[PDB]
DNA sequence: TAATAATAGTTTTTAGTTTATTAG
DNA sequence: AATAAACTAAAAACTATTATTATG
């Protein structure tokens, strides 16, 4: 999509809000050029001192200061916002900001297509502010409609605060309503949790086909990857030692004969393959009509069976398709729920035989439909084949004489048990609530990467990045149930003995420490 | 792991098999047996004598006794020394250059079966020996079946079945021994492994772990990788490769290669030691979190395939005790162990749910869900996709009801190896027919096509008079 | 002075390179 | 200008394998 901000920050350090507003925006600009994502932002600086406006409405708008207009933010901004913006002396108005970044953004409305708009405005309320021009104001809001995100350092506010915010609430309630108050956030706390880590997305496509239930019977459906292990987007560039850049930098070969010197090209190669003891030849274009042919995009189901003879733990593939309908067909949308819901009913699991494409490779695949208020469909997982089916037989445990667990042990397990649950009880209200919600935090791995890349681009002398303690901490469970358990721990640890291991892996050397 | 199973293909030579004659599907089933074997284990020896013949090809020197393979790893001469004599001119052939029944002693035939399975020079976990004969031949049969005692005492099998078809002729080898219709190729490109995965430390807590058996069960399958052989020698290349100056001319350094990402005005240009230390994190192994329920799952969030645990009682011996107490435990409590679970040095940690795996031994004892737990990975954030609101139409009681009907008259009790890969068979099949010089083998479809598609007639399709839709929705 | 130590090269996975359909 | 069949390095173990320091 598009998106446009713009941004207002509110002597005017005065614990100081010139810090933690500062803080704020140093970090959503830089989770914005790390998502890299396709959206300018605007920056107006009022109270700051001096009246350099960019345009000067009879003077009237004091220390007003656009820093930066609407434009693609990188390091180089990151690092401006960083060093140029310092808190000014003297209180400016509420309305010379705002007059200012609706003038900016007409301004740039004028060239650059534009999905969303936005408005951050950060200001401590302490600048003295007048209110006369609410309907200009209200109105520039309603047309170029920048969902404005304010911000507060917070109530016991002054009075200057408190006009600040009853002024804020009514013409938020004015325009928005409830949610305009909601927006209005804390400069720490809640704006500090608000964008300190990222995420990432990558958008896939329908893959729009047919049902093929039956011989005939067809279904239109469309279909999109819905749960997938996650790749970096960029991958690294080996540049040159001095150049930096792609000059002695290339992959290629030589294909050498194993003899003395003598070498080989692509066209003297054979893709041979070990047949046991011997290799047979073997090339791509004999594999042209040696191959399993395909029919399309296909979505053959062949099989149904119960959901009892499946299995979690016979769930592979590498991805997950929610499968829906076609657009907008209602006939075959009904169709489809119809089916999911006899399906669903009876516990009727279904075997598609799928194929991403012609090109594709055939794919046994289980069907067990999802239904929500929300949204309803499918689910599709790739089934096995025979050859998957790996066997190593294994000895019995609850039958293991020479290691039995005391009932001792198994009292103290209970015990464990009960203070390490992660998960708040369902009481009256249902309350099975997930303490410690995994699929609701990113891989700590991409924003890992991110903190280092900021780290040496910010200060190319900054030698190691530190690990962020904020991701251990959620990384790490609340200390509640670990207090619980650690009396449980200390039973399990003298009721458990052991021996000792091996493998003591050690940095590389030995250097000064 | 050491040690294979060793069978031997002993066929009589008596010109009673020789009147389908079962000579025949007896060469045709070893011949079934070697490709089945070549095209699962190369580890495994085969070997194919004779006796009865006129010839005493042997090591040493016995009457009647041949040898034409001796125990070694499958190989495509084999199996054209099997197929020049499978036809009816190859039985005449070869019953001429070998000669016709003649007189011989089982006991004779014992000894040289011993003799090549002392000749090995490899530890060979098991000792079989496959033998074919239309009725029994039998003094004689005393020393046979003493020898026959010996050798089985030794650790060796036998294996046999009468070639008339009922059950009517073993009875000069009722004692000796301690069928082939399903060795007539009917598996076909097996895959056999017998390693385990990186065996691990379970970090339960801050202090105590338990060395874990990880295990892979249904790890995905793939085509053997192909090698760059030379197009007139036939035989691979060395493939040197790596990067070299070329703008300047010289030889390019791994201390010389930057990595970068070029992002928003500047491109951070750094080492890869950066890089590897970046996905750095802790020390491989599984650091519990603790306990979540197994209805806390949002039953469609798997990404990959699950791994097996089991306890290895090598480096803690508290393993076997606290897993079984869990397991005894899996009962009562459905909630699932979260662990933070990283294979090896520098990767990215893991949410992992232990689902309980309890075995179910069957009448057979067959090791279903081995008795220890599986690695269920758990999604992050980012893992998620965002989704097009849909909440358009529901569906009607009468539809529901005409669905069921439909689709509850198609059942199918879902045997798990009933499917294997198309193109892998015929990856398969094409690697045979030119290893043995001949035409396209054959196409067996692993029922992807759907068999519905001749039986939807059967099963009284009723879709087709249920159309909702004044306009055909299956345009 | 007449043992067990670190020890190669196995396969086996596992993560990082390449050509078809959306955007103009 | 995205996804994915289809190659391409790369990192454990299950096997043989050798230097201890056994002693004048």
């Amino acid at each position: 999509n598009k998106a446009a901000v713009v941004l207002c920050m509110d002597t005017m350090s005065n614990e100081s809000p010139f810090e933690q507003a500062k803080k704020v925006i140093t970090m959503f600009v830089q989770r914005q050029v790390f998502a890299e994502n396709k959206d300018e932002i605007a920056l107006v600086l009022f109270g700051t001192d001096g009246t350099d406006n960019p345009l000067s409405g009879g003077d009237q708008y004091q220390n007003i200061t656009v820093h930066r207009h609407l434009m693609l933010p990188d390091f180089d901004l990151l690092e401006d916002i960083e060093s140029k913006i310092q808190p000014g002396s003297q209180q400016a108005d509420f309305l010379d900001a705002l007059i200012v970044s609706m003038d900016v953004i007409q301004h740039e409305t004028i060239g650059k297509k534009f999905e969303k708009r936005h408005i951050e405005i950060f200001t401590d309320l302490s600048s003295r502010f007048s209110k006369s021009q609410l309907d200009i104001i209200i109105h520039s809001l309603k047309k170029c409609d920048i969902s404005l995100q304010f911000f507060l350092p917070f109530k016991g506010i002054t009075e200057q605060q408190k006009e600040g915010l009853e002024i804020v609430k009514m013409v938020m309630i004015s325009l928005e309503g409830e949610d305009g108050l909601d927006e209005i956030y804390s400069f720490s706390e809640s704006l500090r949790k608000l964008c300190v880590f990222k995420k990432i997305e990558r958008h896939s496509i329908h893959w729009p086909c047919r049902l093929t239930i039956g011989s005939n019977l067809s279904i239109r459906i469309a279909a999109y990857k819905s749960i997938l292990q996650e790749r970096v987007k960029k991958t690294w560039t080996v540049v040159d030692a001095k150049t930096l850049k792609k000059e002695d930098i290339q992959k290629e070969t030589v294909y050498c004969l194993n003899d003395d010197e003598t070498e080989v090209l692509k066209e003297d190669i054979i893709q041979g393959f070990r047949y046991g003891s011997d290799i047979v030849p073997f090339s791509k274009v004999d594999e042209e009509q040696m191959k399993y042919k395909s029919e399309g995009k296909c979505f053959s189901v062949l099989g149904f069976c119960k959901s009892s003879q499946v299995q979690r733990r016979f769930f592979m593939g590498n991805q997950v398709l929610k499968v829906f309908a076609a657009r907008d067909d209602e006939a075959a949308a009904v169709a489809l729920s119809s089916l999911i819901h006899a399906l669903d009913d009876l516990d009727m699991v279904a075997i598609v035989r799928y194929a991403y494409d012609k090109r594709a490779n055939p794919q046994v695949g289980v069907a067990f439909p999802h239904i929500k208020h929300n949204y309803e469909c499918l689910v599709y997982v790739q089934l096995p084949f025979m050859e998957d089916l790996r066997q190593y037989m294994f000895s019995s445990l609850k039958n293991s004489k020479k290691y039995a667990p005391t009932e001792a042990q198994l009292n103290a397990v209970d015990a464990l048990i009960d203070s390490m649950s992660l998960a708040k009880k369902d009481e009256k209200t249902d309350t099975l609530e997930d303490l410690f919600p995994t699929t609701k935090i990113p891989n700590p791995r991409f924003q890992r990467l991110f903190q280092c890349l900021l780290h040496r681009a910010l200060h190319p002398r900054e030698p190691l990045p530190p690990i962020q303690q904020h991701i251990w901490n959620m990384l790490n469970p609340p200390a509640e149930v670990t207090t619980k358990s650690q009396i449980p721990l200390s039973k399990i640890k003298t009721l458990f003995p052991l021996i000792e291991a091996k493998k003591k892996d050690q940095v590389t050397a030995q250097e000064i420490f | 792991y050491s040690g294979r199973d060793s069978l031997i293909f002993l066929v009589d030579a008596s010109k009673a098999m020789f009147e389908l004659t079962p000579f025949d599907m007896s060469i045709q089933c070893i011949q079934s047996v070697y490709i089945s074997k070549i095209i699962s284990s190369d580890r495994d020896l085969l070997a194919v004598v004779f006796y009865g013949t006129e010839k005493d090809k042997n090591s040493v020197n016995f009457k009647n006794i041949y040898v034409l393979q001796e125990l070694d790893n499958p190989g495509a001469k084999r199996i054209l020394e099997l197929d020049q004599f499978k036809g009816q001119q190859g039985q005449k052939r070869f019953q001429d250059m070998m000669g016709h029944g003649s007189d011989y002693s089982l006991s004779e035939v014992l000894w040289v079966c011993a003799n090549l399975f002392s000749d090995v020079q490899f530890k060979m976990s098991h000792k079989r020996i496959m033998l074919f004969t239309n009725e029994d031949n039998p003094a004689k049969a005393s020393r046979a079946r003493t020898k026959a005692g010996d050798l089985r005492d030794t650790g060796i099998f036998l294996d046999l079945m009468h070639l008339k078809k009922g059950f009517d002729i073993s009875l000069f080898y009722r004692d000796i021994i301690s069928k082939l219709e399903d060795l007539l190729r009917k598996v076909r490109a097996k895959e056999t492994r017998k390693r385990a995965l990186s065996r691990l430390k379970l970090k339960l807590n801050k202090d105590i772990v338990i060395s874990v058996g990880i295990y892979n069960l249904v790890q995905k399958a793939l085509k053997p990788p192909p090698i760059k052989l030379y197009r007139e020698t036939n035989e691979p290349v060395k493939t040197k490769t790596r990067t070299f100056n070329t703008s300047t001319g010289g030889l390019l350094l791994p201390s010389d290669t930057k990595r970068s990402q070029i992002y928003g005005s500047r491109q951070i240009i750094l080492e890869k030691e950066e890089t590897e230390e970046l996905k750095r994190f802790d020390d491989p192994g599984l650091m519990l979190m603790g306990f979540k329920p197994l209805v806390l799952l949002k039953k469609h969030h798997y990404l990959r395939p699950s791994l097996f645990v089991y306890p290895e009682e090598s480096l803690v011996i508290g393993s076997s005790t606290l897993f079984s107490a869990l397991l005894i435990k899996c009962l009562e409590k459905e909630v699932a162990a979260l662990c933070r679970y990283t294979p090896r040095r520098n990767i990215p940690p893991y949410f992992v749910a232990l689902v309980p795996q309890e075995e179910e031994l069957d009448d057979q004892k067959i090791q279903v869900t081995p008795p220890g737990f599986q690695l269920v990975f758990l999604p992050f954030a980012d893992d998620k996709r965002k989704m097009p609101f849909t909440e358009k139409i529901m569906a009607t009681p009468e539809q529901v009801g005409k669905m069921k009907a439909i689709v509850e008259k198609l059942r199918f009790t879902y045997r798990s190896d009933s499917f294997e890969n198309p193109v892998l068979q015929q990856h398969f099949r094409n690697l045979e027919a030119l290893a043995l010089d001949l035409m396209e083998p054959e196409q067996a479809v692993d029922l992807t096509l759907p068999k519905v598609e001749a039986m939807n007639k059967r099963l009284g399709s009723l879709v087709d008079e249920f159309k909702e839709l004044v306009y055909p929705p299956d345009y």
